[PDB]
This record gives C-alpha cells, sequence and structure tokens, in this order.
DNA sequence: CCGTTGTT
DNA sequence: CAACGGGCGGAACTATGCC
RNA sequence: GGCAUAGUUC
C-alpha cells in the first residue's frame, strides 16, 4: 500500500473542477492560480 | 389595588416614576427561522447568515 | 509552555 | 544544554473596504 | 460571489 519510492512526487495530481470550483466575472482559486504556476514552469 | 379582583394587595408596593431606556435590541430583527433553504456552494451545506 | 531532535 | 514547532472557547448579529 | 477588519449580544 505505499512503496517508499512513491514518496518523491513525479506525477502530480490535479483536483477536478468541483474542489476548486469556479466564481461568479469568472474568478479562478488560489488552487488554481498555483496549479497554473505550477504547469507552467513544468513546461518551461 | 388587584386588578383582576378589585382587592387590596396585603403587602404594599413601592412605585414611582424612574427613567427607562429602550435599546436597540429588538425581537423583529432576531428571529430566524429555515426549513430547506439555500445551501453553500463548495461544501453543499446550508448557507450563513 | 513544553514535547522532539541536534549538538556537544 | 540549545534550537524548533504546535498549541491555545462557545454561539450569534450588524457594518465597511476590496478583489 | 469570496476575503479581510471593526463593533455589539449572551
Amino acid at each position: 500500500y505505499a512503496r517508499p519510492e512513491w514518496m518523491i512526487v513525479t506525477v502530480l495530481p490535479v483536483p477536478p473542477l468541483s474542489v476548486r470550483p469556479a466564481v461568479v466575472a469568472r474568478n479562478q482559486d488560489d488552487l488554481t492560480h498555483k496549479l497554473a504556476d505550477i504547469v507552467k514552469i513544468n513546461n518551461q | 389595588y388587584n386588578g383582576f379582583t378589585g382587592r387590596k394587595i396585603t403587602s404594599q408596593i413601592f412605585i414611582g416614576p424612574t427613567y427607562y431606556q429602550r435599546l436597540k435590541h429588538m425581537v423583529d430583527d432576531k428571529i430566524h427561522s429555515r426549513a430547506r433553504g439555500p445551501i453553500q456552494i463548495l461544501n453543499r451545506q446550508p448557507m450563513e447568515g
């Protein structure tokens, strides 16, 4: 159930749209902003 | 004297003009009830307020 | 304030 | 002996500024 | 719509 090497994150789960809902003018959550920054750095 | 029966009250009462105040806290601004109303978005629990 | 971990 | 980290009440009601 | 701050009741 917990292999030691799995604790090194190489695949990052993305929570669904229910965990980070949009805001009604559409606003993005703190999680969404951090996800966008992370994927920006990752593709760079 | 008693109001309903008209008979004297045995104990004499202490009565006089005192200066009273009506505070801001009324009941029409505090009564509240709920039965299956609006519901929060993130948790899908009832709203607050 | 006081449970962990390091340094000595 | 020294440094570090987590822990610290319960409910409720208005208002105002800002993203 | 949300975040924050202030005041008040018990």
